[PDB]
RNA sequence: GCGGGGUGGAGCAGCCUGGUAGCUCGUCGGGCUCAUAACCCGAAGGUCGUCGGUUCAAAUCCGGCCCCCGCAACCA
RNA sequence: GCCGAGGGUAGGGCCCGUGACUGGGGCGAAGUCGUAACAAGGUAGCUGUACCGGAAGGUGCGGCUGGAU
RNA sequence: GUGGGAGAGGGUGGUGGAAUUCCCGGAGUAGCGGUGAAAUGCGCAGAUACCGGGAGGAACGCCGAUGGCGAAGGCAGCCACCUGGUCCACCCGUGACGCUGAGGCGCGAAAGCGUGGGGAGCAAACCGGAUUAGAUACCCGGGUAGUCCACGCCCUAAAC
RNA sequence: CGAUGUCGGCUCGUCGCAUCCUGGGGCUGAAGAAGGUCCCAAGGGUUGGGCUGUUCGCCCAUUAAAGCGGCACGCGAGCUG
RNA sequence: GAAUGCCGGCAUGAGUAACGAUAAAGAGGGUGAGAAUCCCUCUCGCCGUAAGCCCAAGGGUUCCUACGCAAUGGUCGUCAGCGUAGGGUUAGGCGGGACCUAAGGUGAAGCCGAAAGGCGUAGCCGAAGGGCAGCCGGUUAAUAUUCCGGCCCUUCCCGCAGGUGCGAUGGGGGGACGCUCUAGGCUAGGGGGACCGGAGCCAUGGACGAGCCCGGCCAGAAGCGCAGGGUGGGAGGUAGGCAAAUCCGCCUCCCAACAAGCUCUGCGUGGUGGGGAAGCCCGGGUGACAACCCCCCGAAGCCAGGGAGCCAAGAAAAGCCUCUAAGCACAACCUGCGGGAACCCGUACCGCAAACCGACACAGGUGGGCGGGUGCAAGAGCACUCAGGCGCGCGGGAGAACCCUCGCCAAGGAACUCUGCAAGUUGGCCCCGUAACUUCGGGAGAAGGGGUGCUCCCUGGGGUGAUGAGCCCCGGGGAGCCGCAGUGAACAGGCUCUGGCGACUGUUUACCAAAAACACAGCUCUCUGCGAACUCGUAAGAGGAGGUAUAGGGAGCGACGCUUGCCCGGUGCCGGAAGGUCAAGGGGAGGGGUGCAAGCCCCGAACCGAAGCCCCGGUGAACGGCGGCCGUAACUAUAACGGUCCUAAGGUAGCGAAAUUCCUUGUCGGGUAAGUUCCGACCUGCACGAAAAGCGUAACGACCGGAGCGCUGUCUCGGCGAGGGACCCGGUGAAAUUGAACUGGCCGUGAAGAUGCGGCCUACCCGUGGCAGGACGAAAAGACCCCGUGGAGCUUUACUGCAGCC
RNA sequence: GAGCUAGCCCUGGCCAGGGUGAAGCUGGGGUGAGACCCAGUGGAGGCCCGAACCGGUGGGGGAUGCAAACCCCUCGGAUGA
């Protein structure tokens, strides 16, 4: 049947991405977070 | 008049249509529509605020004239009498003898091809405007001004009419298209006659997707509910109300007045509404 | 199982707050009418469901038994 | 081989008999309730219609005299 | 045909005043109302009675008559328009073209019904007060359809 | 109660006997035939259908008879639901 | 040593279930250490509105080639979407950007909010919408509208020539729009040809034939032709389009007007450039100087912004044309020609799937376009088949029970069962024919019945031709042939009568309920005078609505018909300048603390004082409510009538053992041989009743009852047959569960149901196919119940607050 | 977190084929004129049958599944909410 995961590259970098996190204090927060932990991307890699 | 059909389909026999006699132009004029901004009854949260609403027809608006002390003097021609989608009224094209173009909406008994206007000056008859002081008493108005130079916000609709009744100083007295009874500033336009369409509420809708064209979804009952939803909510099978009936949000909704009471405009209400 | 009840012939008061039984109709005797009804005048009849107890005294307060009305009798 | 008495299948029309029960009707009568009509019948009567009432009836609207004074 | 007449005959559109009701301002006080007598009711939260202003609807006093008009039902302030029947005089025109009328078609008081208005007065139903043995009535206080307008139905009568 | 699946039906039976029938008897208010009543006997047998979820019951038509009970009101790691 | 403990390792179940669509295989040849599984050939089978082909998403080297087989691949492997390496994606014209705007997003000005931040006309961003210039063929192992070949086109820069008041982010025009239906003429695609070209074939009885088989086109500038779209021309006035304006708008006038003209597009032709089959020799060569023609069918596509009708009334902005303004008029723009210039990103491969989403090479899910032929009335249905693609990554045997899917069945025909559940029956088209009732549409495909193939003869209308031949379409009449049977296969209703509930089409608990539930047109009450009420937000700002009482919110009822009675005492709501109560505040009789004092400080009675409550009144399609006991009629029985008590008022019409009736299978009637259900009645309605609507209602229903005909393996009552499993052999190889086990019956006993205790009885050791009575079998720390001063959702005249409102 | 799901907003797309035959219009009849009746034309509709597409009625299978909702047969809608 139809899945949860439907997969579309505009989608994923608008709700995600990095410019998407930066303009609000809970994604800077984030970004801040994943910077501290040592993540090697800090952002979900799509390749547009 | 008004259409019917033949019930050749369940939902036909009851269905009445609009005659649309009165209209001569199937298109409305462009240098005079513009777009629609469909809200779907959501506000700038993007929030429901009015219940029930969306997915009717397509709509292109036409910009109307609620001034008309825009341009005195100046008279102009009947050219058409249009369908309008955002009113329950039909609209009258002028043609301006001054070249430009108008909508106002549309008197009963308006001629395509007669001329109107607008002033301290006017004749008396059908289609022209006037500030209220010049009007003379007893004869029936439409698209009346609230304050002067505010725009038409009164009778409207379909069929309606505002009276004058008297006079008192500055203030002239209407019969509002509800009954009331209310002072309006002398200097408010008026224009002379009823709104046309008067046909307008004997119109049977016929079936829910009529409804559903003009915009309107289907409205859900409280007594169909749960609680959490309203107070009418919850029971085991049907229910009576079990309190004063209510609205979703538990205000009283059989008879409650609301009203503000210190309202300024309580000083030019003569007599509330009757029936 | 819980609450209420039984008072001339019918239907209700009085019981809570002990001493005193009342109201409408009905019955009976008289009157008006040719006569009947209605109407008017007088008058009879409850020993208060019982048995027990408290009291100086119980329709009245308390117990027993009896009959009547109402409500309950749910998870199963 | 055709038509063909009639037999068979299916669906319709008119009529008759009958049916738990039900609607009023006639008669019977020595019953109960009231007193609507005939006298100005004690609210003049009758009337078409409408709403209502245990029952005769009442009331509204308009009509008629086939209404005493 | 020509020339005249009387009339609430019919349809549309206007418009006048008397009165009832409600609202507003005034002034004013202890009752008003109603019946056979009463009560209900209304009234010091200011009624009734009186003066001024305003709103709205329905019906047209005197003229009015034992009158007029219409085929019947019926039609009554006044104004204009549109329209029907009908009488009279002249004896001019047509030349029996007439009478009646099964079916048909139309009109048809009130009440009643449909959709929409309107709603002052009145008032089935209904409520209350009296009367009464009872009073689902007659009498009194309230009151909804309806009574009015438009369109469409119903087609009945002591439609005499 | 860190689970013993619960009515009825179907299926498959097995057992008790306080025996419905068939076998053997005594008494009889047993003439015969046919019954009544008690004793012995569990070998076998003990139908089909209408109603109802029904078990039960009632009814139709038959029958030698249309027995009553136990097996976690036998039987859901066998089915139905 | 236990914690259904934690982490890891290894067992048991077990050589067991399974190896993922029942579309299907067989042989020969080759390769190699090894082959059912790789390559090749031949035969057989399956898809073909796909199981073929092309785009978009998503995936990201999976593409091609060489060399490989440890692992991945459900077996095998020499093969591979696997390991290693190398190679491969070429654009001014295709898609996106250097263009435009849509919802939305962001946001100068401006507004708001403790901070963070929320808003916001302009503008800016935002596309699968508007806009914009490339078509056919060839080539590579792998790219191609990209390279190459041919013929075409676009913008930008400069120059030259001619022309003009040139000039814009500013004015205007246009762009520019729905749904259904639809004309003419074309194209795409298809069918036929006795005509054109072609390697060859004559079997096995016949045919050397107007035989078979194969193919008969594609792109193309200007010009031209056919079919369509768009559009009046001139003059005069002019106060409007936020400056100006010769434009546009408005008015007047003259010519023209289903025309022509002007312009744009489709289709045809067209210089030229390409392609080009079957067959047979090793993708290639040949066929071949290939031919490249006539006729018919024909779009949903094109001309197009075409035409008509309808109501629900159907984006924007730029490109483009035009008008002028500052300016500039040696400039600038337009037209023609020429030379030059033309950037960035994508392009491989899968793409209804073994490469995407589902942990898997997963019977599931995934948008757009192409989708041939014949036949069946049509068609994208159905059967077969083209091109193309496949036989689904375990096989070989056997011929048990049982299971699944399927076929048939004597006589009976629902006797099955909760129920005809399931399965039969019926089934397309043509013709005859068709009831109650009805809102006059319907009910209706009611029902019921006849026809259906093939051959010959005769004839009627239509399309394309030309008016004819031919080709194609729609028929009529007659006479005959064959079979059990002619929609001969495949696809394709069983019917009827009668109740309940909901008017109807719709909607719903994704994944146990599709319904009588929700919605629905329609009815009523009620709020709202517009900076509306109401809703969201602290606010700003928004929705409501660019609406205005024929409009908007809230609530109940639920097409339609006929109706919707009585009660305002309590609750609600509405109206009520009185009276009562009433907080802060005012007021200050009087009293107090302190100081030597004037003074400072504290308490404080009357009286003034809002909403709310009290109090007077209204109101039911507002919350709600709508009695009891006793008596009475020529016999009974019953009670029209009467008595009394109580109430705010005592259930009206209609309906009633009901989706409601306890007693109950009420009683009677109908139907059956028999009817706890069903239908029709009766009425002491346990406990109907009028918008939580009452009683009906044609049509409708995968709703829930009752009956009958038809027909059936549902049943008596079972039988046989097919295939996929189950079985055996080779290959691969799980699982929950498991204290350890050397794990029998009976009668007892035992914490009350014992393989494990007692007594007796029975029993050689170990497997295989089977069946399910026990191991209080497995699974889930019972979902019921209780308990816990455990939680959570919901209610209200529980308590206490808060927003909101007064 | 609205790449599932629910509602709305903007912009695109899709629905083989057959059937029934509303209004309107034209002609004929009818009448004082009408209402209206008949025929042809016409092509309406939360109309009818049925693919795609959207569903999920009954039954069977599946139940350590092909699948954490699938498969087969059957069935509902299919110009419209
Ligand atoms: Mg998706
Ligand atoms: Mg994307
Ligand atoms: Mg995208
Ligand atoms: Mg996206
Ligand atoms: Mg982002
Ligand atoms: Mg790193
Ligand atoms: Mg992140
Ligand atoms: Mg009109
Ligand atoms: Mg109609
Ligand atoms: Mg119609
Ligand atoms: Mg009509
Ligand atoms: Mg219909
Ligand atoms: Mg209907
Ligand atoms: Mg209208
Ligand atoms: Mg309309
Ligand atoms: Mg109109
Ligand atoms: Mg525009
Ligand atoms: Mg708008
Ligand atoms: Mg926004
Ligand atoms: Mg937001
Ligand atoms: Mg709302
Ligand atoms: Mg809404
Ligand atoms: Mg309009
Ligand atoms: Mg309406
Ligand atoms: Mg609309
Ligand atoms: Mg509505
Ligand atoms: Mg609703
Ligand atoms: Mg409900
Ligand atoms: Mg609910
Ligand atoms: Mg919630
Ligand atoms: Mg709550
Ligand atoms: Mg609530
Ligand atoms: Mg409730
Ligand atoms: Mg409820
Ligand atoms: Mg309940
Ligand atoms: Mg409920
Ligand atoms: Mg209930
Ligand atoms: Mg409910
Ligand atoms: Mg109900
Ligand atoms: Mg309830
Ligand atoms: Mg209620
Ligand atoms: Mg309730
Ligand atoms: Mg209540
Ligand atoms: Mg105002
Ligand atoms: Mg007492
Ligand atoms: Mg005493
Ligand atoms: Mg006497
Ligand atoms: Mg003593
Ligand atoms: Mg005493
Ligand atoms: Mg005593
Ligand atoms: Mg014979
Ligand atoms: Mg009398
Ligand atoms: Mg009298
Ligand atoms: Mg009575
Ligand atoms: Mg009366
Ligand atoms: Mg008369
Ligand atoms: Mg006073
Ligand atoms: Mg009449
Ligand atoms: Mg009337
Ligand atoms: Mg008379
Ligand atoms: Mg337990
Ligand atoms: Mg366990
Ligand atoms: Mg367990
Ligand atoms: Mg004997
Ligand atoms: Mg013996
Ligand atoms: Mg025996
Ligand atoms: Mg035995
Ligand atoms: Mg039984
Ligand atoms: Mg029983
Ligand atoms: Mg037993
Ligand atoms: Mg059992
Ligand atoms: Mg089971
Ligand atoms: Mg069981
Ligand atoms: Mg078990
Ligand atoms: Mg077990
Ligand atoms: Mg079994
Ligand atoms: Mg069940
Ligand atoms: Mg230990
Ligand atoms: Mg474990
Ligand atoms: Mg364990
Ligand atoms: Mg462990
Ligand atoms: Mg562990
Ligand atoms: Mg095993
Ligand atoms: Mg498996
Ligand atoms: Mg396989
Ligand atoms: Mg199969
Ligand atoms: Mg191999
Ligand atoms: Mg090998
Ligand atoms: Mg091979
Ligand atoms: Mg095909
Ligand atoms: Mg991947
Ligand atoms: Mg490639
Ligand atoms: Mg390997
Ligand atoms: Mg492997
Ligand atoms: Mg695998
Ligand atoms: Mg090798
Ligand atoms: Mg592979
Ligand atoms: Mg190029
Ligand atoms: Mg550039
Ligand atoms: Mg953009
Ligand atoms: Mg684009
Ligand atoms: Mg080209
Ligand atoms: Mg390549
Ligand atoms: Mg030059
Ligand atoms: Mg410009
Ligand atoms: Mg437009
Ligand atoms: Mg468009
Ligand atoms: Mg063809
Ligand atoms: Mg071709
Ligand atoms: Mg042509
Ligand atoms: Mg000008
Ligand atoms: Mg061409
Ligand atoms: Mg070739
Ligand atoms: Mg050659
Ligand atoms: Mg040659
Ligand atoms: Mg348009
Ligand atoms: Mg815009
Ligand atoms: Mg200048
Ligand atoms: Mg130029
Ligand atoms: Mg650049
Ligand atoms: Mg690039
Ligand atoms: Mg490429
Ligand atoms: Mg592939
Ligand atoms: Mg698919
Ligand atoms: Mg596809
Ligand atoms: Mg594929
Ligand atoms: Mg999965
Ligand atoms: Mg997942
Ligand atoms: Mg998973
Ligand atoms: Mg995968
Ligand atoms: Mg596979
Ligand atoms: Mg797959
Ligand atoms: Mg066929
Ligand atoms: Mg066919
Ligand atoms: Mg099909
Ligand atoms: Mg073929
Ligand atoms: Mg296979
Ligand atoms: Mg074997
Ligand atoms: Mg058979
Ligand atoms: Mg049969
Ligand atoms: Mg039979
Ligand atoms: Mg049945
Ligand atoms: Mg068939
Ligand atoms: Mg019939
Ligand atoms: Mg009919
Ligand atoms: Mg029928
Ligand atoms: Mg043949
Ligand atoms: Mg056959
Ligand atoms: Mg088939
Ligand atoms: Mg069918
Ligand atoms: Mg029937
Ligand atoms: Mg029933
Ligand atoms: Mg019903
Ligand atoms: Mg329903
Ligand atoms: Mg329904
Ligand atoms: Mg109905
Ligand atoms: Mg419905
Ligand atoms: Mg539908
Ligand atoms: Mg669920
Ligand atoms: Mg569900
Ligand atoms: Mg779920
Ligand atoms: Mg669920
Ligand atoms: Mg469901
Ligand atoms: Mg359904
Ligand atoms: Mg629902
Ligand atoms: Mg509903
Ligand atoms: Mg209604
Ligand atoms: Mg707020
Ligand atoms: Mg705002
Ligand atoms: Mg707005
Ligand atoms: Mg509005
Ligand atoms: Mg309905
Ligand atoms: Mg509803
Ligand atoms: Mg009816
Ligand atoms: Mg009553
Ligand atoms: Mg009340
Ligand atoms: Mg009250
Ligand atoms: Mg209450
Ligand atoms: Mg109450
Ligand atoms: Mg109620
Ligand atoms: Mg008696
Ligand atoms: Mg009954
Ligand atoms: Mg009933
Ligand atoms: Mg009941
Ligand atoms: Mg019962
Ligand atoms: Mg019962
Ligand atoms: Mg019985
Ligand atoms: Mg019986
Ligand atoms: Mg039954
Ligand atoms: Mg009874
Ligand atoms: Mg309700
Ligand atoms: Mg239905
Ligand atoms: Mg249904
Ligand atoms: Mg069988
Ligand atoms: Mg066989
Ligand atoms: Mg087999
Ligand atoms: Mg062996
Ligand atoms: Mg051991
Ligand atoms: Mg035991
Ligand atoms: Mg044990
Ligand atoms: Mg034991
Ligand atoms: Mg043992
Ligand atoms: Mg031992
Ligand atoms: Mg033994
Ligand atoms: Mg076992
Ligand atoms: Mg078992
Ligand atoms: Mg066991
Ligand atoms: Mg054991
Ligand atoms: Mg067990
Ligand atoms: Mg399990
Ligand atoms: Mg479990
Ligand atoms: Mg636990
Ligand atoms: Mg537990
Ligand atoms: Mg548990
Ligand atoms: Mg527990
Ligand atoms: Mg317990
Ligand atoms: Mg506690
Ligand atoms: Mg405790
Ligand atoms: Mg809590
Ligand atoms: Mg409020
Ligand atoms: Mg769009
Ligand atoms: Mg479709
Ligand atoms: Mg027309
Ligand atoms: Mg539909
Ligand atoms: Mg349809
Ligand atoms: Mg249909
Ligand atoms: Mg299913
Ligand atoms: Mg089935
Ligand atoms: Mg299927
Ligand atoms: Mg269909
Ligand atoms: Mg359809
Ligand atoms: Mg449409």
């Amino acid at each position: 049947m139809k899945r949860t995961w439907q997969p579309n590259r505009r989608k994923r970098a608008k709700t995600h991405g990095f410019r998407a996190r930066m303009r609000t204090p809970g994604g800077r927060k984030v970004l801040k977070r994943r910077r501290q932990k040592g993540r090697w991307r800090l952002t979900p890699a799509v390749r547009k | 008049a008004v259409k019917k059909f033949k019930p050749y389909t369940p939902s036909r026999r009851f269905m009445t249509v609009a005659d649309f006699s009165e209209i001569t132009k199937t298109e409305p004029e462009k240098s005079l529509v513009k777009p629609l901004k469909k809200t779907g009854g959501r506000n700038n949260q993007g929030r429901i605020t009015v219940r029930f609403r969306g997915g009717g027809h397509k709509r292109l608006y036409r910009i109307i004239d609620f001034k008309r002390w825009d341009k005195v003097g100046i008279p102009a021609k009947v050219a058409a009498i249009e369908y309008d989608p955002n009113r329950s009224a039909r609209i009258a094209l002028l043609h301006y003898v001054d070249g430009e173009k108008r909508y106002i909406i549309a008197p009963d008994g308006l001629q395509v091809g007669q001329q109107v206007v607008a002033g301290p000056d006017a004749p008396i008859q059908v289609g022209n405007a006037l500030p209220l002081r010049f009007i003379p008493v007893g004869t029936v108005v439409h698209a009346v001004e609230l304050e002067p130079k505010k725009g038409a916000k009164l009778a409207r609709a379909a069929g309606t009419s505002a009276q004058i009744q008297g006079r008192e100083g500055d203030y002239v007295i209407l019969r509002l298209p509800s009954g009331e009874l209310r002072k309006v500033h002398g200097e408010c336009y008026a224009t002379v006659g009823a709104v046309g369409n008067a046909d307008h509420k004997n119109i049977v809708l016929g079936k829910a997707g009529r409804s559903r064209w003009l915009g309107r979804r289907p409205h859900v009952r409280g007594a169909a509910m749960n609680p959490v939803d309203h107070p009418h909510g919850g029971g085991e099978g049907r229910a009576p109300r079990g309190r004063p009936p209510a609205s979703p949000w538990g205000w009283q909704t059989k008879g409650l007045k609301t009203r503000k009471r210190r309202k300024p405009s309580s000083r030019f209400i003569i007599a509330r509404r009757k029936k």
